């Protein structure tokens, strides 16, 4: 039954404008993997040990207190110098990377905050005064926020329950959200106005990931499906399935093979996308994976954290236990990589977050 | 590769339409002291009416004077050495009893054991296997804990293995390869320390 | 078959009062060596409190004539550190660590040396390759964190100390740590957090329950100090702690008969000693004081938070317990 | 439906669970009634978990109980209707707090873990 509906012709012009920025930035993928793939093996077998036995060589440092309340999510801006973090009270923090000093805390949420996102262009090609960072809180709401404000920009009333996250689009033009409306919906910063409103799903929305060339779009339910829908022409491709309990996150890799997805089995898939198969099921840790995150642009580790106390980094692929990393006292909430890949951030339900780097 | 399929397919099948596809759906209180008095009141109070009208009608002569559906939990172990028979023994007794499927695999200093079931046989099973067996070096300890959507084995059954290949292409035979990369990765993390 | 015998024997001579028939016994079980190296360390003992410190560096020299363990060498070097360049020391520590890793006391006397002298980045250098070969040492995780502290970066100390609680786990000494460490910064909420925690997974600890009683605000402090009693009955700890409470409302008789029971239950704490001199001095006839005194130095504590911090910095390591109970009560 | 800030909503098997054990809880004396025993309770450290009605009128009078069982690092969930909650308490009123206390070497710790476990995956 799949009914379909005319929108708006905007959603048409942006569609075409995702497809035309995507197609290079595919070609160009392909060619860079296809170049790099074809050089001398005893050299890529030497790094990817160099790698395994830096990641093996982790410490943590910097363990602050960020709020009196649990962090909720943490990001790293572009070029790794500032770590958004949001706090279950009203309040999202700045924090200066690795001395973690705070700057301009931000206000403006009533309730828990979700997720917070720099724009992918904050502190590379953007004025700070303008659209920097997205939150979004418990209760129906999204804001955006600046870097010399403490206080939020044009807002977005598009949602009346519960949003779960929210990401950016990587070009930066389009803002994704997933409501509790069994849905979600896309942001056009352009144009200002939702331009998608897309409805898969039997449950509420939790997780969105956007594929690295803005082709694709990975969306992670409470009901245990995961749907890829293709923002060009939607048409979801991928209906991808083995997970019994709730989907709480999802996140593509650098190389547009896998997919990997946490859920409350206890489990992290790792799905491939050029075979419409699952091709493997890591037993990651003792209670729900909260979040999976891939490597930065190399892409060569997967990092998972769940509410057991400890996070983990396995090796992609072989998905070997690589390094376990201990010290919370409470659940892990959120985690992130720096994008040059030298440093990893984990908040907790402890209202710490610690940053573990090589040594 | 050259192309992904879905950029193949794009190159046009693009217009102002949005999807709705497939849906497909997931894979008492207690009585009081009072009213239970009065629900015993009550009921012998009618039986006896009911008695005595029956007496009246001629029925009955006047009295004389007296004179793992929906998701099965799933439990991975690993012990030093399991050649004991006697813990052999305990382990699948106990495991056929609380109806726990799975298989143990013995292997040099790796013998892992796989449990599945509900909650409470687990939790019976692991109670057993952490704090009712006397392992003395010899340690157990639990490598994961979780669930699946359906069993994977079908009762419990001590198979053998001296070779590592062996083990994993038996454990993939199900499509359960994974419990024992695992098993095994941590067993050579532990012995490298 | 064993020595405990002899050493009953000179524990008796040295309670006579008998100086010189103790001292011809020792000497003549370290001559002959009927016993383990325990001769030497009364040889040692016994030459400090003989004429002068000159017999105790003779006895140092006899000993290492011995030979005993490692940790001969570890009064070598506090000997030389005690009145000389920090060089000889260092040269004695570095010996016995070639010799030895653990024993951690080397690893701990030195980073101690090496803050004692320009500067402590070296000192972390050696606490951490301490605490990488020991490794369950409390008191080294206590030593770097506060010395990572004191240069600032409460984080770093904070990351540390959560180190240390994983590695462990479950020992009330790094959680007091952690508490106090939370509440010297300006988060006493934190500080309070932490030792809700603490107090789960370590129910029955005497000196997080003295810890946490003061940790609260004056109305609700009787009902905390009442629980504490019922959990941990008979700790001196908490004995202390409720006649400080009782001290800090005025009401001096009770304060004087339950520091009389810490007293009585435990007379090897250095701290009840102290408090109950300053109590006495504060409250009470000279008469008070002196018995207290003479009480103290009948039966010498030691295994004091504060006490053995004193007892421990090298400035005043060979002052005997009367001066040393004076700086202790002076400091509070 | 019910009220968005009573975040931690159980649902009906896990409401079934939570009465069950509640009842048992006071039958065996390990029970204790009401917001201000409940805040009593938390403060003296004894309490293992709590339970708070959805279906409060203001709402606000019960809302102090979750930020107290973060500081204290107790787990808490929400059931819907405080008419079940008092029943399962043993009273015939309604109760809108209620908390389960620890008792040395009772037979309950078992399920008091298990429902702990069960309670602290509901804060995603």
């Amino acid at each position: 039954q799949t009914w379909y509906h005319e929108g708006p012709n905007s959603l048409k012009v942006a569609r075409l404008w995702i497809a035309n920025y995507s197609l290079p930035r595919a070609m160009k993928r392909l060619e860079e993997a296809r170049l790099h793939k074809e050089i001398p093996e005893t050299t890529r077998t030497s790094q990817m040990q160099e790698l395994h036995k830096s990641l093996r060589s982790l410490n943590n440092f910097c363990s602050q207190i960020g709020d009196d309340r649990p962090i909720s999510y943490c990001h790293f801006s572009p070029n790794s110098k500032m770590l958004a973090t949001a706090c279950w009270s009203g309040l999202c923090k700045l924090w200066s990377v690795p001395d973690c000093n705070l700057l301009h805390t931000l206000r403006g949420h009533n309730t828990n905050v979700g997720a917070i996102v720099f724009h992918p262009k904050s502190t590379v090609s953007l004025d700070p005064k303008d659209v920097n960072l997205a939150s979004c809180a418990a209760d129906g709401s999204v804001k955006l926020w600046s870097l010399d404000s403490d206080e939020p920009v044009a807002d977005i009333e598009g949602h009346t329950v519960r949003v779960a996250r929210v990401m950016w689009h990587p070009s930066g033009r389009f803002l994704g959200t997933t409501c509790y409306d069994r849905s979600w919906r896309l942001w056009d910063l352009e144009a200002q106005e939702e331009i998608l409103h897309q409805e898969g799903h039997s449950m509420g929305v939790y997780d969105i990931a956007f594929h690295q060339d803005g082709s694709l779009a990975g969306t992670g339910g409470l009901d245990a499906f995961g749907r890829v829908w293709d923002l060009r022409t939607g048409r979801c491709i991928m209906f991808l399935e083995g997970h019994l309990k709730e989907i709480y996150g999802i996140n593509f890799s650098p190389n547009g093979y896998h997919i990997a997805t946490g859920s409350g089995d206890n489990t992290c898939k790792v799905w491939d996308l050029r075979q419409r198969r699952c091709v493997y099921t890591i037993p990651a840790h003792q209670n729900l994976v909260t979040g999976v995150k891939f490597e930065p642009i190399h892409g060569n580790f997967l990092l998972t954290g769940a509410y057991d106390n400890t996070a983990k980094i396995w090796t992609h692929p072989g998905w070997s236990p690589l390094k376990t990393l201990a010290g919370h006292e409470g659940k892990v909430m959120g985690l992130d990589i720096s994008s040059d890949g030298q440093l990893i951030a984990t908040c907790s339900y402890d209202r710490t977050f610690k940053l573990w780097m090589a040594e | 590769p050259e192309i992904e399929w879905w950029d193949s397919y794009i190159i046009f099948g693009i217009t102002n339409l949005v999807e709705h596809p497939a849906q497909l759906n997931p894979p008492g209180v207690y009585l009081t002291k009072k009213e239970q008095k009065k629900l015993r009141r009550q009921t012998r109070r009618e039986a006896q009416k009911e008695l005595q009208e029956k007496v009246r009608l001629g029925l009955m002569p006047p009295p004389e004077p007296k004179v793992i559906s929906q998701g099965v939990h799933i439990s991975v172990y690993r012990v030093r050495n399991l050649s004991n028979p006697a813990k052999k023994f305990k382990i699948e007794a106990n495991a056929g009893q609380l109806y726990l499927t799975g298989v143990v695999v013995l292997h040099k200093d790796v013998n892992v054991v796989v449990v599945e079931g509900g909650p409470k046989a687990q939790k019976k099973f692991k109670r057993l296997m952490l704090h009712r067996i006397k392992w003395d070096t010899n340690k157990c300890v639990l490598v994961w804990e979780g669930t699946a959507k359906d069993r994977s084995f079908g009762e419990m059954k001590f198979k053998q293995c001296p070779t590592e290949n062996m083990a994993r292409e038996h454990f993939k035979k199900h499509g359960a390869e994974h419990y024992w990369d695992l098993a095994l990765s941590e067993s050579v993390l532990e012995s490298t320390d | 078959k064993a020595e405990v015998l002899w050493l009953m024997g000179a524990k008796s001579k040295w309670l006579a009062g008998d100086v010189p028939a103790a001292r011809s016994i020792l000497a003549l079980a370290f001559q002959a060596n009927p016993n383990s190296e325990e001769i030497w360390l009364a040889a040692v003992k016994l030459e400090s409190e003989n004429d002068e410190y000159e017999r105790a560096r003779r006895l140092l020299a006899k000993a290492r004539s011995s030979a005993p363990t490692a940790r001969v060498f570890m009064k070598s070097v506090k000997l030389e550190w005690v009145q000389d360049n920090i060089r000889a020391a260092q040269d004695l520590c570095e010996e016995a660590l070639r010799h030895y890793e653990d024993f951690p006391k080397l690893w701990m006397m030195k980073g101690q040396i090496e803050e004692q002298k320009e500067m402590m980045e070296k000192a972390r250098e050696a606490y951490n390759q301490g605490l990488k070969k020991c490794p369950h040492s409390t008191p080294l995780w206590l030593l770097l964190s506060r010395l990572e502290e004191k240069i600032g970066q409460l984080t770093r100390a904070r990351a540390i100390l959560e180190k240390s609680r994983l590695k462990n786990p479950k020992n009330p000494g790094l959680w007091l740590e952690s508490v106090r460490l939370e509440y010297r910064a300006g988060l006493k909420n934190i500080a309070n957090t932490l030792m809700a925690k603490a107090l789960q997974e370590c129910p029955n600890s005497g000196i997080l329950w003295s810890e946490a009683i003061f940790l609260e605000a004056r109305p609700q402090r009787r009902t905390k100090s009442v629980d504490a009693l019922k959990k941990c009955e008979h700790d001196p700890h908490v004995l202390l702690a409720v006649a400080k409470l009782f001290w800090s409302q005025r009401k001096i008789t009770k304060a004087r008969e339950w520091f009389h029971r810490t007293v009585k239950i435990d007379s090897d704490l250095g701290d009840a000693w102290a408090f109950f001199y300053k109590f006495e001095l504060q409250h009470g006839t000279e008469e008070q004081q002196e018995e207290v005194r003479k009480r103290c130095e009948s039966a010498e504590p030691r295994h004091g938070e504060l006490w053995c911090a004193v007892s421990k910095d090298i400035a005043n390591w060979q002052k005997k317990i009367g001066d040393i109970l004076r700086l202790v009560a002076g400091r509070i | 439906d019910v009220n968005p800030k009573a975040y931690p909503l159980a649902d009906a098997h896990l409401t079934k669970k939570l009465l069950d054990l509640v009842q048992q809880s006071c039958n065996y004396k390990q029970l204790r009634k009401g917001a201000n025993e409940a805040t009593k309770t938390l403060n003296r450290g004894i309490s293992e978990f709590i339970v708070m009605a959805a279906d409060a009128e203001p709402l606000e009078i019960i809302l102090h109980l979750p930020l107290l069982c973060e500081d204290k690092n107790v787990p808490y969930v929400f059931v819907r209707s405080k008419q079940a909650l008092g029943r399962a308490c043993g009273v015939s009123r309604p109760v809108i707090a209620c908390s389960v206390t620890i008792k040395e070497g009772s037979q309950l710790k078992q399920q008091i873990q298990s429902i702990q476990q069960s309670i602290e995956r509901l804060l995603v």
